[PDB]
């Protein structure tokens, strides 16, 4: 009897909302279903374009009961409030859900409540302007989480899904699949987060009061996702969004999704989660994540930059190209906080940072770098980085570089933390190597025979080529 | 679908 | 420095209303000024305008319909940072 994505979200050991409030933006809802009648306010705020019953209040209602609906949904307790920025043929404006965003701020400072999540079922093309004000609105402490998008694309090219410092969430189906039907179906890549399921999901219908109807999309799949994010706010409540985005992914299902359904470019971008509720066995854990920057574009100097959030510590630093024409990484200081940033090769088509961003209070990090000597520095305190660039168009707590290229390393002051290095090679398209289990994956690059680049897949390290060797930096308390 | 809604159109 | 934009997917696109985007620090007093400016200068022009919103608790601005002809104006007003003109969204 329990729907199949209830059962999905439910991790392997396990035993809500309600000091949390959740906004919705979407169409108007039935707010006496019986699903959530008394759950749900509706605040008859609306901001729609004109035409060009039943079916008006169909998609929102379905969302509301997935996210808060006593008998199908994810939050069973859960308060909500819902604006109407869609019209009864599921259409709106950018300029309507900027008016809207607004109001939930407004409505926030007149009369505080707790932590805020705010689900966006939506998307169009890339905003400049609408990606500002998630952003704005995440700054001030609330939590968004937004579709992918439904057109088997990029997600970076969509808003709000593109948008800086917002929970980004992609459709799987049971098969734990990313959903694809014909031309369309989940969007994919670098800006989304994480996936939860978006297919056959069972939630209040507005034909009658005590109906229901399966419906599939990428906003089914963020809604799970509002959900599970008011059931971790209702527990820990002073959670920032890099907290809480940490948890996400860490209490994921990993590696379950088969990439194949997806462009060969974009399977390395995409990352392999299926959203879960976090388990009764949760004491301090080093959390860490990979953060995939813009591609640098083919300029001669292009560089690409990979940020991590203000309460995250960058530990690593490495870089990709798919043609292998690369001047490698360094990591560097900016508004007195590090940042990895990668650099393009003359005539290369451009290239991707990859930061590794952790969560580790009494963190004390700085970084050490030489010069070409091969090249070598250590610690002088942990290491958990190593990056390196050079300049040229050619070729124990310490780092090794190439002769001709600088070396950085990576180095904290992190009581109570421990960490060990693995190596492995191989005489080969990719080698890998894994942190045992309990431990997290800091830092992953390759011993210097022509690489690609190098990147963590959760605690795995990968080293991508064309006498190879992987070299993971892995730590624990 | 025009453009990905109510359930992939 | 004032920047224009508007939606890539054109179908997408609504023209005649525009998103004005103002500086960070402005205040709302200033929005308020800054399209009544524009309003002014449109209709020394001959063009009707209609200011539909003020933004402020999160970017300041104002959302205005209006020609895109007023473009090159828009650009030029005081505290001005980009423009776009307004686009559509769906339902996921
Ligand atoms: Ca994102």
């Amino acid at each position: 009897s329990i729907p199949w994505n209830l059962e999905r979200i439910t991790p392997p050991r396990y035993r809500g909302g309600s000091l949390v409030e959740v906004y919705l933006l979407d169409t108007s809802i039935q707010s006496d279903h019986r699903e959530i009648e008394g759950r749900v306010m509706v605040t008859d705020f609306e901001n729609v374009p004109e035409e060009d019953a039943s079916k008006c209040d169909s998609h929102g209602t379905h969302l509301a009961g997935v996210v808060s609906g006593r008998d199908a949904g994810v939050a069973k307790g859960a308060s909500m409030r819902s604006l109407r920025v869609l019209n009864c043929q599921g259409k709106g404006t950018v300029s309507g859900t900027l008016i809207g965003l607004e109001f939930i701020r407004k409505s926030q400072l007149v009369q505080p409540v707790g932590p805020l999540v705010v689900l966006l079922p939506l998307a169009g093309g890339y905003s400049r302007v609408l990606n500002a004000a998630c952003q704005r609105l995440a700054r001030a402490g609330v939590v968004l989480v937004t579709a992918a998008g439904n057109f088997r694309d990029d997600a970076c090219l969509y808003s709000p899904a593109s948008a800086p410092e917002v929970i980004t969430v992609g459709a799987t189906n049971a098969q734990d699949q990313p959903v694809t039907l014909g031309t369309l179906g989940t969007n994919f890549g670098r800006c989304v987060d994480l996936f939860a399921p978006g297919e056959d999901i069972i939630g209040a219908s507005s034909d009658c009061s005590t109906c229901f109807v399966s419906q599939s999309g990428t906003s089914q799949a963020a809604a799970h996702v509002a959900g599970i994010a008011a059931m971790m706010l209702s527990a820990e409540p002073e959670l920032t969004l890099a907290e809480l985005r940490q948890r996400l992914i860490h209490f994921s299902a990993k590696d379950v999704i088969n990439e194949a359904w997806f462009p060969e470019d974009q399977r390395v971008l995409t990352p392999n989660l299926v959203a879960a509720l976090p388990p009764s066995t949760h004491g301090w854990q080093l959390f860490c994540r990979t953060v995939w920057s813009a591609h640098s574009g083919p300029t001669r100097m292009a560089t690409a930059i990979a940020r991590c959030a203000p309460d995250e510590e960058l530990l690593s630093c490495s870089s990709f190209s798919r043609s292998g024409k690369r001047r490698g990484e360094r990591m560097e200081a900016q508004g007195g906080k590090l940042v990895c940033r990668a650099h393009n090769a003359f005539g290369g088509e451009g290239v991707y940072a990859i930061a590794r961003c952790c969560l580790l209070p009494q963190a004390n990090c700085s970084v050490h770098t030489a010069p070409p000597a091969g090249t070598r520095v250590h610690c002088h305190h942990v290491l958990t980085g190593c990056s390196s660039h050079w300049e040229v168009e050619d070729l124990p707590n310490q780092c090794v570089g190439h002769r001709e290229a600088s070396i950085h390393a990576s180095c904290c002051h992190a009581p109570g933390l421990e960490c060990k290095v693995k190596e492995h090679g191989i005489p080969q398209e990719q080698v890998t190597v894994a942190c045992e289990e309990g431990w997290t994956l800091t830092g992953c690059s390759a011993l210097p025979s022509h690489v690609l680049g190098a990147y963590a897949v959760d605690n795995t390290c990968v080293v991508r080529s064309r006498a190879v060797t992987a070299v993971a930096i892995c730590c624990r308390s | 679908x025009a453009f990905g809604x109510f359930s992939f159109a | 420095t004032a920047t224009f934009h508007r939606c890539a997917k054109d179908p997408w696109r609504l023209p005649g209303t525009y998103v004005v985007v103002l500086k960070e620090e402005t205040h709302l007093s200033q929005s308020e000024r800054t399209a009544r400016r524009l309003q002014a200068q449109a209709a020394r022009r001959g063009y009707l305008t209609k200011i539909l919103h003020v933004f402020h608790g999160l970017l300041p601005g104002f959302l205005v319909k209006m020609s895109g002809d007023l473009l090159e104006l828009a650009l030029k007003l005081p505290h001005v940072d980009y423009i776009e003109e307004d686009s559509s969204v769906f339902a996921q």
